[PDB]
């Protein structure tokens, strides 16, 4: 239990203070750190589903800080790959950089996250359950993280907060209105 | 305002990111459904990309209406005007 | 115990085949060309093998101690941030060449997109498992350094090895050309739905994340290892006789 | 001409020495030290830490006593 | 619409109550960074005075352009015009 707590509050932290560096704002990390959260806690509830309900034998008592200390992490990378492609293609507009930015990485990350949740979830063939556990756990985490929190909830939640997603950087929320071009 | 000319070339701009389809084949009196081949949410897509860079904002149940490009320029020029 | 140890340390070798086979069934499902799956095998097996070269060099020296958990997240963790790394280089890569761009400004673009973004989710990862050394469980303090050496060495080939690899071979003919020339409808459609109406994809998403609470209520967990362990290992059989 | 910035330009200009020190290193690594299951399975650390205090429990009752002092056993069923 | 007097005149006022600086200060050639030493949260102050005295909206990006007194001016006529 104070392992668990300890290493949830550390990875926290750490994984915050280095978004905070590489993007230069606070509330893009602070994003980031609570949708890996969220996507955290229904790992944790599908995974206890599969295993208890399903299959009929409890998760060992070391599977969950294993779990959190990994999850946490990919879902924090593959967030600020998103967010990073975002900050380089928003000179055109919030809206349109956000669009651009997912029509490049989209297809990169699922492949990336997909082939990720597939090698963790694989464990589940050793002979030993409790590293089956922790497999398939992480996988059902990085699987849920890659189709729900990177394609819907992050660029949900930056459209919705705007020029306040790159505080405290000056971000235009739309460009300068231009002419229409001469054919 | 604006010419139709300057209207029908940024539109056939914004429609060549969005779709592909090139510039030469937009012209004013081709239908979007039919003709052009863009579906519902491609037209939302020129709608933000539209108003994201001209200043043009187009509703959701106006976009339901316009029907060729001719349509859309008209209703950009009277916007304008 | 002895027996969990015993099966931990037999079952490492199946599990390093069917990832193996995984990743390889997965690689050619996405890029459609057998050369380019084996350009990235190879660069897993380079991480890989360094990863694991690396910790058993240090361990087999006293520096620190070993359990059958960490060996096993250390081999699976290294396989995985290898694979991923090569496809963010790749993808980022032959964006660039779908765009229009020659191979030498396409190298370039891909590093300079794509460079800062693998270091930081490489000292991500090790730091998120180096977290762990400050645990009281031996079975989790020993993890925390092992992993972490063997992310930092993973990210290091990553960085340096693989542009190198991508270099040579796209020179050396049409090798890590795109083979299939097709834009992203989908995406297209997912973006323009996520920014023209935020609130309703929003509240969707969150409804589902918090489904998984409904879980929370009845779990528990228990110590008996006899129920983790295959019938035949010699403790069931002495604990079924008991 | 673009300025390319050196490290990319290193990376690519001298891309075969590196590729070579690379795979050297990883094979001395490998070839020099034991593979990782011998070298896990004679490393392997205690499961409970000297602090726990059913360890020092049962280590008391083995020096007071003066029989062993170890805290771990097993069962011999016939 | 407005003479550039009669703007000129009302932003004067609005910066001697925000600042202090004398009306005769304020001639439309003056830098509010270098001439008149105005701050940007000055500048967001003067325009929510000029926002709820005359019903002119500037947004802070338009702010973050605006350098003398007759750029403020020109813009103010702008939107009136
Ligand atoms: C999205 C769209 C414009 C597409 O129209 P189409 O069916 O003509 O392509 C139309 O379905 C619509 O107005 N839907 C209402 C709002 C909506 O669909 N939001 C997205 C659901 S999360
Ligand atoms: C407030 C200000 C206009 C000041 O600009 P200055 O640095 O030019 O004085 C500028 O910092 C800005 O637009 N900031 C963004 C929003 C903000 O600062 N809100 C207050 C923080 S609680």
């Amino acid at each position: 239990d104070y392992d668990l707590i300890i290493v949830a509050a550390s990875a926290l932290i750490l994984i915050f203070i280095i978004m905070m560096v590489l993007t230069r704002a606070v509330v893009a990390a602070a994003v980031i750190v609570g949708t890996v959260v969220l996507s955290l806690a229904s790992a944790f509830g599908l995974s206890v589903l599969l295993w208890q309900h399903i299959v009929g034998i409890p998760l060992h008592w070391m599977v969950l800080p294993m779990s959190v200390i990994v999850l946490l992490a990919v879902g924090a990378d593959y967030n600020l790959l998103l967010v990073s492609r975002m900050k380089e293609e928003i000179h055109a507009g919030i809206r349109t950089g956000i669009i651009r930015a997912m029509v490049g990485t989209g297809a990169v990350v699922t492949a990336a996250g997909l082939v990720f949740a597939f090698t963790m979830a694989s464990m589940a063939v050793s002979s030993l359950i409790t590293i089956g556990q922790v497999g398939t756990t992480i996988g059902l985490g990085l699987l849920f993280d890659t189709l729900v929190v990177r394609s819907l909830m992050t660029p949900s939640i930056a459209t919705l907060l705007g020029r306040w997603f790159w505080w405290p950087q000056r971000v235009r929320e739309r460009p300068v209105p231009s002419k229409w071009p001469t054919p | 305002a604006a010419t139709q000319e300057e209207i029908i070339a940024g539109l056939a701009e914004i429609i060549e990111e969005v779709t592909g389809i090139e510039p030469s084949e937009v012209t004013p009196e081709k239908s979007f459904v039919d003709d052009l081949d863009i579906d519902s949410l491609s037209m939302v897509e020129i709608a933000v990309q539209t108003e994201d860079k001209y200043g043009v904002k187009i509703p959701d149940e106006d976009l339901a209406g316009l029907r060729t490009v001719g349509d859309v320029v008209a209703y950009i020029q009277k916007l304008e005007e | 115990s002895a027996d969990q140890r015993a099966e931990g340390d037999a079952s490492m070798k199946l599990i390093e085949g069917v990832t193996f086979a995984v990743i390889t069934v997965m690689l050619l499902a996405v890029y459609r060309s057998v050369i380019t799956t084996l350009i990235v095998l190879a660069m897993v097996v380079l991480g890989l093998s360094g990863a694991r070269g690396i910790v058993a060099f240090l361990g087999f020296y006293n520096v620190f101690g070993l359990t059958t958990f960490a060996t096993n997240m250390v081999v699976t963790l290294a396989i995985a941030a290898a694979t991923d790394y090569a496809i963010f280089l790749i993808g980022r890569y032959q964006e660039a060449r779908r765009a229009g761009e020659d191979r030498e400004s396409a190298y370039y673009t891909m590093f300079h997109g794509t460079a800062h973004v693998v270091l930081a989710s490489g000292l991500t990862i090790a730091g998120a498992t180096l977290c762990l050394h400050f645990t009281r469980l031996p079975y989790f303090q020993t993890m925390g350094v092992p992993l972490a050496i063997g992310m930092l060495i993973v990210v290091a080939a990553a960085l340096t090895a693989g542009p190198a690899v991508i270099s040579v071979v796209s020179r050396f003919g049409k090798t890590l050309e795109p083979k299939r020339f097709s834009r992203s409808p989908g995406w297209h459609r997912v973006g323009t739905a996520t920014v023209r109406w935020p609130g309703a994809i929003l509240v969707c998403a969150v409804v589902a994340a918090l489904i998984g609470l409904l879980a929370l209520p009845g779990y528990y967990t228990t110590y008996d290892d006899r129920r983790y362990l295959p019938d035949d290992v010699p403790a069931n059989v002495g604990y079924d006789a008991a | 001409a673009p300025p390319r910035p050196r490290l990319p330009w290193f990376l690519r200009t001298f891309a075969v020495p590196i590729i070579l020190a690379w795979v050297a290193v990883v094979a001395i690594l490998n070839t020099v030290v034991p593979t990782l299951d011998e070298v896990g399975e004679m490393r392997a650390v205690s499961m409970a830490p000297n602090d726990a205090p059913s360890t020092l429990a049962i280590k008391r009752v083995g020096q007071v006593f003066e029989e062993y002092d170890t805290s771990s056993s097993v069962m011999i069923v016939l």
